[PDB]
Formats: C-alpha cells, structure tokens, sequence
RNA sequence: GGGGGAUGACCCCAGGCGGUAGGGGAGCGUUCCCGAUGCCGAUGAAGGCCGACCCGCGAGGCGGCUGGAGGUAAGGGAAGU
RNA sequence: AGGUGGAGCCUGGGAGUGAGGGCGCGAGCGAUAACGUCCGCGUCCGAGCGCGGGAACAACCGAGACCGCCAGCUAAGGCCC
RNA sequence: ACCGUGAGGGAAAGGUGAAAAGAACCCCGGGAGGGGAGUGAAAUAGAGCCUGAAACCGUGGGCUUACAAGCAGUCACGGCCCCGCAAGGGGUUGUGGCGUGCCUAUUGAAGCAUGAGCCGGCGACUCACGGUCGUGGGCGAGCUUAAGCCGUUGAGGCGGAG
C-alpha cells in the first residue's frame, strides 16, 4: 500500500470532497474511470492524484491492480484572503479556501 | 568572651559586652533591608508614546466605541514610572543598632594585627591552610584603616576597614575576621 | 514587572474542559457556556446530591407496595402494625427483601398482620 | 451466610462480604479487629425470626481497613453568584462479616 | 467560648454556619531579587500532550508520550498577576 | 425581680446603600376603584430567605439550606388514578 | 508599504540546523506538488522549514439514532464496548425521576431588557509627596535633611539649620 496527495491545491475543498466520497475505497482502474467519465472539475485533479499514487507503489511501494483505495481523504488550509468591492466602503473578501488531497492506494 | 587571638598558639581576648548581648531578629533583616533598598535602581515604560500619539477616538452613532490606554502596545496603566523613588534612607540609630546585635549574631574571627602586613596572595593559600573549613567558605576579608593588600584578592574578595564594613557587609549569611584596627568599628559600635 | 499571564489561564480552562465530559453537542468544547453549562451542571448535581436517598425513600416505597399489599393490606396498615413492634424496627432492606427471600419476607408479613389484626 | 442486623445506620443485608462501614473511630483503629452488632433481622438458612426475637444475640466482623472517600465530588453552584467546590468524605473503615 | 492542651492533637456541649453591597481573618498558583555555612538536567531544563495518588480549595506530586535547550529555589523580599 | 444565657456600653479604624416593593392591619387621599400612590405597627424579599406546598407562581401556610444518594418520626399540605 | 489634495496618519512582518551537508538521480505530472534514495542524532527539523496549544475543517473506529423535547442536564436502572492502578471502574446512553440558560442594571427577571457568534493573547484600585489610624520594632527626649568623605562587591560612616 502507498500513497498520493498535494497541498497548495486551488479548489473548493468541499468539491473535491465529493470527487472522493464517490471513487472512494474501491478498485483502482475501477473508480479510474469514475474519475476518467464522471463530471465537476476536480476529477481532472483527483485522477492526477490517482497516477503518482498506483505509482509510487508499484514503483517504489510495490502487487499492481489487486490495488485500490483503502481510503481517501481532503483538507482545507491555507486561504486566499480576497479582497472585493468595498461594502462600496469597507472592504469585503472571499476566500479561495486552498485544498490538501491524500487519498490511499493499497493492494487488494 | 572567647575572643580567640590569631597567630591560634598565640594569646586570647574578651568578649566586649557589645556583641554578648542577645539578637534582634526584627531590627535583624530591617538593618538588611535598608540595605538593598538604598542601593537598587529605578525603571519605567515610555511617556510619549505610552501617551505619545494623536488621536482620534471615534464620533459614535456609528458602529464603534470612543491617545489612551487600553488597544495594544501603547498606554501603560501605571507601569515602570521611573519617576520611582526608590530610596529608603532606613535611619542612622536603626541602621548602627542592626550591624550591632548584627555582628553579635556574627560571634556565634579575631584577626592578629600583626597580618596588616602579609605581601602575596598566595600567603593567603597560608594563613589560609592555617584555619579553614567551611565557614571560612563564607570568608570575609577586613584589616584595620587601610586594607589587608594582596589579602583582597582571590576568590573570595571583599576588605571593609576598622571603619567600613557592616551588615550589607558580612552580617550575611557569612563567616569572617577583622584586623583589630578592624575592632576598630566596635569602637565605631 | 512581566505578566504574560499565559500558559496559565490556558491551563485552567483545560480545568474546566475536563470538568468537560462529552456532554452535548457544543460545550463539548465550548471554553464557555462550556465553563458556564457547567455551574450549571454542577449546583444540579448538588440539589441531586441530596436528591436521590430520597427518589429512594420512594423506589422502595413501590417495590414494598408490590408485596405490602401483595398478600392483602397497605403501608398504613403494615406500618401502623409493625410499630405495634418493640424489639425489631426497620423498613429499607425490608423490602428488597420481600423479594431477596419470598420465606423471610411472607414471614414478618405474618407477626405483622397480627400484631395488628 | 446472608444476615441483617443494623449499626448507627441499617447499613445492613450481609454476611460475609465485607460491607464498607460507617465511621466508628473509638473501636475500630482496631485493625482486623472483633466486635458484637446488635441484631434484629434474624435472616439464615431459610429460617426467620423477630428482630425484637434477635436483639439478643447478634455476630461480629474483623475491623478491616480505613476505605478512603470513594471519589465524589460536589459542584456547589448557581446562576446567583455562589460557586465553590468540595469532594467526597464518607468512608469508613471496612470490615468482613463475622456471622453467628 | 470554655474544661487540660506537649508542638501536634484529643474529649464534652454550648453553639450556630443560607447570603449580593460591604467589613474583619486565612490560603493559592503567576514572572522576578535572595542563592538567610541553597544549586537539579542529554538516562531532558521548560512549555506541550494524557491520567481512577495529595488538598475543603485555588494547586500539588507523580507516571506514560512530545521537544531542544534551561533554570529550580527549602525562605523571606518585590510586583505591569 | 429575673428564670436567661448571650445580647449590652464607651473609645477608636474601615464601610455601604441616601430612591424598594409585596401582605395583614390602623388611618389619608382616591369613585373606600387599580398589581394606584401616602404615613404608620409586624412580617415579608432581598439576584437566592436557596426547599415544601398551593398544578405551574419571589412571594401567601410550614421551613431556616455546613456536608453524608440506595435510615426513622412529623409540618403545612394530602392519601380512586 | 498604505488611506489623506494637504497639514497629517502611520502599519504589519523575527526564530531550520552544529554547519547547509539545502536535497544530485530515479518515479506520476503541463507544472506545483506528491513516491523513493542520500545528508542525518531527529526531517510529523525540510525551506517562511524551533516550540509549533485552542477555535475550526477532515479520515477510520467504539457506542448511539425514525410514535420523539431541551442548551442543560443531573439522580436511578438496564444492554453493548475496553478492564496498564482487574470481582472496581472507564465510555456511550434506553427509559424514567426531578429540573427555566449566563452575565450587568434592577421593587422584581427565563428572559421578550441589555451584554456576548467562536477560540487564543492585551485589558483595568497602581506610584509619589503629604496626612491619617493600626501594627513590627529601636531609644524616651526620640529622629533625620541637603552634603562632605569612603566606595569589582563597589562597605556605609561622619553631617546637628531644622
């Protein structure tokens, strides 16, 4: 079993979050297409995070296929503190609340 | 009383009803006291900023509250004002009787005149290997009007005079000797 | 003349959180109304603390009921008979009893019932 | 082995099972000590009798220990600014029950 | 308060004890100055993280995990607590 | 006189509120009208005179809350559920 | 820096390590960023990278949830789950049982009166000269200005107008 992630990842953590709650714990080249045809952004992400992830194992984590995802997770940090039209006074920003993304990749 | 002549072998002197006496704790410390007290230093936090800037607490009927004290880094409340008398000036009559009684809590060592005269420090690691201890651990230097040379120097330093020398002095926790010249400040008691 | 308070008051908060069970949702946590939710909690417990060995008084009071009637008669009656007692005098366990050894209990329920009628 | 007679206290139902006991600091320091506990619930073996018929006879159990506050604690407060806290007191000195 | 307290403490009973402004007494941790013939620590200073011994208590101690360098005062003093 | 027992008196430091209501009674006013106000005699509450009762209800009847969960008699008030 | 035409206002923001030895090379990838190797005492010390707490968002697990009321909750009894302080306790609650939050100002307050969204740190009876009682103590005639001298530590000691 390994591993795939990445922090400082413009998107709405709570998006992404569905990506996951979906393709979750299940097959690898299975959800590899939830992903592959699903829909709303992130996808394109979460696959990313899929490839150096079946990688990495393989690779240097060792069993392919036989392989899945144990589990997968994403977090919010770091924000984009952004500034928007001043209450036509006072200033108002949104936050383009970053994103983390693990999510694991272990063998059958 | 046993008061114990140097030279040791050498002679022995009295006990000067002075010192005999009892203790007097009270006054005890308060000589004490009266000692760091005139003898600290003195602190404060600034005067133009800490009511330094302009000003311009907020009109009101707005959504707010209002060169004070009382939102960050600046103010004070009553700080440091080194306009702090710091003396103490303890009292002529108070101080002397403490050192007194003082010393007397010192008796519980009688240094020989003729020392007023040895020429190294490391006559010192003599007269020394003479009588030492613990007590002489807290040591305590002292001639009679005019230092005991080279004898203020070492790892024990400090060389009050006949006149000069009081509870500051050792009256600490402390152990030591004075050259009769020294008893010279009994005088002075 | 430094007073970075710190790392104390933080302390007792912990304090408090402890005194912090699990409670319900919120407080749970809640540095406040988690402290506060607590008095009141707490002065609760108290008038609790004195409570109870009365919701006792009762409980047995039922379960004493079950068999104090349960051959034929109530807790005026039984009662009033009992006192009718002399060398023996007693209520609480009695009843756990009644139940504990059916014997025991019916018995007593005997000398009773006399001593009365 | 299951009696009931009764101390400063009913504090009673047992036999053996050492049962933690109130106070009594005038015989008790006597470690596994011995002493009489009037009766008054003649209750053994299937077979009862008044505890006007016992107080006459009774049993005995060894002075144990000196139980230490069972943990307990007394959160003294209310909206009314009156707070204020104190734990546990009620031991006791355990002490088996010596049955006869 | 009172009957003898050896320093504790122990025994009687009298005798209450709900309490905001507010009055009197007693204690607790907080950062500093003593080192009143005081010094612990790389097999952890300290803060942190967690706990079913000690205290009416405000705190203590103590054990497990963390973390890179300190500082503790058995006692009195001081205060931006 | 005093059964009492524990209030009393003077000197002195430190105070707080300096505008309250609610109930019974005796008066004032008032349409003998008001959870009206205004003086008196006792109580009452005081942000805890916290608990019982009267459903619920400071508050009116009983009660003086040092602490003790699996004791015992009663108050007022109750006992067909 | 920044708002102000101006006079003027006027911030925030420090910390790896013993030293860079600061991550050659190989991997998914457009990269950032993530997987290995190597430095290494440790990199969950890793580049705004010492300690790095709370609030707050996640990922799994225990328990719990669809004829049910209250922030609370706390007292009783029950079942599941763990017993590094074992025949005693942990945690969670199904029921029932008794329950009006918390602060200021108020005759009186649950409040539908106000105060507060949440967490962390700042943040409020102080100092000086007088006077005033009480107390700890030095002499009863008690007591010292300012200054002169002595001063690693720097050691106080003389000063007699008042």
């Amino acid at each position: 079993e390994a591993k795939a992630i990445a922090r400082y990842v413009r998107i709405s953590p709570r998006k992404v979050r569905l990506v996951v709650d979906l393709i979750r714990g299940k097959s690898l080249e299975e959800a590899r297409n939830i992903l592959r045809y699903t829909n709303k952004r992130g996808a394109y992400f979460v696959a990313k995070v899929l490839e150096s992830a079946a990688a990495n194992a393989v690779n240097n984590h060792d069993l392919e296929d036989r392989l899945y995802v144990k589990a997968a997770y994403v977090d919010e940090g770091p924000a984009l503190k952004r500034v928007l039209p001043r209450a036509r006074g006072r200033a108002d920003i949104i936050k383009k609340r970053t994103s983390h993304i693990t999510v694991i990749l272990g063998e059958k | 009383m046993e008061a114990t002549i140097y030279d040791n072998t050498d002679g022995e002197v009295d006990l000067p009803d002075v010192f005999e006496t009892p203790v007097r704790s009270d006054l005890i410390g308060k000589a004490v006291r009266a000692a760091q007290a005139n003898r600290k230093q003195d602190y404060g936090s600034d005067e133009y900023a800490g009511l330094r800037t302009p000003a311009e607490s907020f009109g009101s009927g707005r959504g707010q509250a209002h060169r004070v004290p009382q939102a960050v880094k600046g103010r004070s409340a009553h700080p440091p004002k080194t306009e702090k008398d710091r003396s103490l000036d303890l009292n002529d009559k108070e101080r002397q009787l403490a050192v007194r009684s003082a010393l007397a809590a010192t008796a519980d060592v009688v240094v020989s005149d003729d020392f007023e005269d040895l020429v190294k420090t490391q006559e010192v690691v003599s007269l020394l290997e003479a009588l030492d201890v613990h007590a002489d651990i807290d040591r305590l230097f002292v001639t009679s009007d005019e230092p005991s040379t080279a004898a203020r120097n070492l790892a024990g330093a400090d060389v009050a005079t006949a006149s000069e020398v009081n509870t500051e002095d050792l009256a600490p926790g402390r152990l030591t000797v004075f050259t009769e010249s020294a008893l010279a400040e009994v005088a002075e008691r | 003349p430094r007073a970075k308070t710190g790392i104390v008051r933080r302390r007792r908060h912990k304090k408090v959180l402890k005194r912090a069970k699990g409670f319900w949702g919120s407080r749970s946590k809640q540095y406040r109304n988690a402290f506060q939710t607590l008095l009141n909690a707490a002065t609760y417990e108290y008038r609790d603390r004195r409570n109870k060995k009365r919701d006792f008084r009762r409980l047995w009071i039922q379960r004493i009921n079950a068999g104090a009637r349960l051959h034929g008669m109530n807790y005026s009656t039984f009662i009033n008979g009992l006192k009718r007692a002399n060398i023996d005098l007693n209520r609480k366990v009695l009843a756990d009893i009644a139940a504990r050894e059916p014997e025991a209990f019916k018995a007593l329920v005997d000398a009773s019932r006399n001593a009365r009628q | 082995m299951f009696a009931i007679i009764q101390t400063g206290g009913k504090q009673y139902r047992v036999s053996e099972g050492d049962v933690i006991r109130v106070e009594s600091l005038q015989g008790e320091a006597g470690d596994k000590v011995e002493l009489k506990a009037l009766f008054v619930g003649g209750e053994q073996t299937v077979f009862g009798e008044d505890a006007g018929k016992y107080t006459v006879q009774a049993e005995v159990v060894e002075h144990g220990r000196g139980k230490k506050i069972y943990i307990r604690k007394y959160k003294s407060g209310v909206q009314y600014r009156r707070r204020t806290g104190h734990r546990q007191n009620f031991t006791a000195i355990k002490i088996l029950g010596i049955q006869g």
